[PDB]
């Protein structure tokens, strides 16, 4: 009998970089090669005790009167200069190709069957529905996470770097293209064709993405906050640390990958909520939900194990979901 | 400052003994400083102790520490006194409530 | 009766070094002597629970609460700088010579018979095919394992260090030279003649191999992940430790040695897939298959016991394979 392999290692296609941030004035976006980078400052604030107080075994009103007395915190903040109203976010993106070919597989018969199934998918249908949604998520600047909610003009410039030059430069208005529906455009299907050629393996694809946003003069930008687990003893810590490449505020590359990866509009309880990041057991931990629970038979693992082993080929949307999870990569097994 | 951080180092290096002590004898000085040497928050497991977070320990530990430092440091300037005791008491009390 | 020796120790030929990684820009690769080294850095990331859940004995409420809530993991990463688009990886290689002489034996008659067999192989045909395939594995940048699959253009320079400086420098386009086709070029068989003269013992050959790969601005490069055995496989408190020599990301020397040894185009299954690494019971544990199993009589031990004891010579490609195994070196010998 053919069973799934115990070691399965799928490499990451659509490799992003750390997206570095700088600041400048709008309409000077063309000469934005020398804009000063946004630096992370550390500031100390004094505030009130603003949390639900524990009232289990403390004093009723004596030691629980930590109110009427401030608390003193020391956090980080990234700001624009006072004479700059435009955040510029720049990163690179490689599109590798060879999606369903794992870098490690124990069962070789399973590897041959999986490669046959993936090549069957790519030869009956191109990489035309995945790369279109990837080019859409590149088009609207969803990689600006909280830097997109209050902007009046978001413009994305995408260069296809050929040797050391540019070979094709796209320029999209990221606010006309919504974050929830995938329309068609004369400049967007060309980028979808280029990402499809990179995904199938027809050519080496390297893109430089740079997005400008008008937020305002001297306002606050939100780079990636670092993950530091603070402890309950010896309190009075920092409790906010923003990530930085060398004296420059930046976004984590996995955050850019998550905002480029959110193409899943096929989950059984959607009526127009919008795309979700393609995950096995596709879940938003910030929103608290977990769509495609294994109670329903729409998990990545059940769909893959029914497609490859039992040859129960799913619907075309679920095929797009499974191949998007293979493009993301990961560790599968026993 | 060196004396109170030595007391903090004594509280930290005696956190390496065991989580759970008991009512082992000699409780004539061992009710306020009983809980300054922390119960490691792992032997408790159902909140069997109600005065662990009542606030009973830090001012009393600072008071009895400053009384120890009063009776220990008394030069030819013989009396040291109670306001100095309250000052060193609140000093160690701030550095003990700084843990949470 | 001439049974095989009880101990057999063959020292490693083609001894590589730990390949250091640094970063810089393309079209200034000639002044790549002061390029800043790629440094490994730890990062804590937040992901979702994405693995096959053990739903055998656990309650469903804890399982879907686990897939709802995130999980936080600390891994290492080595990236290029934002102005650097080229990874420069440098190692040194010695080829030794005297591939047939073992370093340990118990039966001296077996030692003389094995040396006679190797000498008949050598004067029948030199080390031309093996050094040709080794020079191919040096020319195309197979030692960049995951640093090659998305590179735009790879250039591999190979210097022959005569005293402390170069005496012959080759420069190859590592993407035009494929990973499976063994072609013929003038610089390629010149380097093959050098490696053959080093393997025959007719000269001291030390090479310096420096490979530049154009990956892109600020992209992730991949050094060797360290095998942490019985010190950190308990909690999962550190999920991915990378290998660094001295404040510099580096590739393991045995990984470069496995990359250069990927010349075995001969095995009883279909040879159209490309070469595999030369090992007895030729095994790709990442691909999970063992070519040259002891069932089909084409493993290294069966061919060696047929060649030396019973004096039946195998096919010429199979004796190419077993002499490549003797170049690899190892521990052989029955009980």
């Amino acid at each position: 009998i053919l069973s799934t392999a115990s070691v399965l290692a799928f490499e990451r296609k659509l490799d992003p970089s750390d997206a570095l941030m700088s600041a400048g004035a709008w309409a000077q976006r063309d000469a934005s090669q020398e804009w000063p980078a946004v630096t992370v400052r550390e500031k100390s604030v004094r505030g009130t005790i603003s949390n639900r107080l524990k009232t289990k075994d403390r004093d009723p009103a004596k030691l629980d009167a930590s109110i009427q007395s401030p608390n003193l915190q020391t956090v980080d903040v990234a700001n624009l200069p006072s004479d700059a109203d435009t955040l510029k976010v720049r990163f690179t993106l490689r599109v590798l190709g060879g999606a369903g070919t794992p870098s490690a597989c124990n069962d070789a018969a399973y590897r041959d069957k999986l490669l046959q199934t993936v090549a069957t998918y790519v030869n009956d249908q191109g990489f035309a529905e995945l790369a279109r949604r990837y080019a859409h998520n590149l088009a609207n600047a969803r990689f600006l996470w909280r830097n997109r909610v209050g902007a009046e003009a978001v413009e994305v410039r995408i260069n296809h770097i050929r040797q050391g030059e540019v070979a094709r430069a796209w320029r999209f208005d990221a606010l006309a293209i919504g974050l929830r529906d995938f329309k068609a455009d004369a400049e967007l299907d060309a980028l979808a064709e280029l990402i499809a050629s990179g995904l199938s393996g027809s050519g080496h694809v390297l893109l430089e993405v740079v997005a400008f946003a008008r937020i305002g003069d001297g306002q606050e930008v939100f780079p990636s906050q670092e993950l530091i687990l603070d402890k309950g003893d010896k309190k009075g810590q920092k409790s906010k640390t923003l990530y930085s490449v060398r004296d420059a505020a930046a976004i984590h590359s996995q955050k850019i990958g998550n905002a480029l990866r959110t193409i899943d509009t096929w989950y059984p309880d959607e009526d127009g909520l919008g795309p979700i990041a393609v995950e096995p057991y596709g879940s938003v931990t910030s929103q608290g939900k977990a769509y495609r629970q294994p109670k329903q038979k729409l998990d990545f693992y059940t769909l893959l194990d029914n497609w490859v082993l039992r040859d129960e080929a799913p619907a075309v949307e679920q095929q797009h979901y499974v191949i998007a999870n293979l493009i993301r990569g990961g560790v599968f097994g026993e | 400052a060196q004396i109170c951080d030595e007391a903090l180092q004594y509280a930290a290096r005696l956190r390496e003994l065991e989580p759970g002590w008991s009512a082992t004898p000699g409780c004539q000085l061992h009710d306020a400083e009983q809980l300054w040497l922390d119960p490691l928050r792992a032997q408790t497991d159902e909140t069997f102790l109600q005065r662990r977070l009542r606030g009973d320990w830090p001012a009393e530990v600072g008071n009895r520490f400053a009384n120890w430092l009063n009776r220990a440091v008394s030069s030819d300037s013989q009396i040291l006194g109670s306001p100095e005791a309250a000052q060193w008491s609140q000093e160690l009390s701030k550095e003990l409530t700084m843990f949470k």
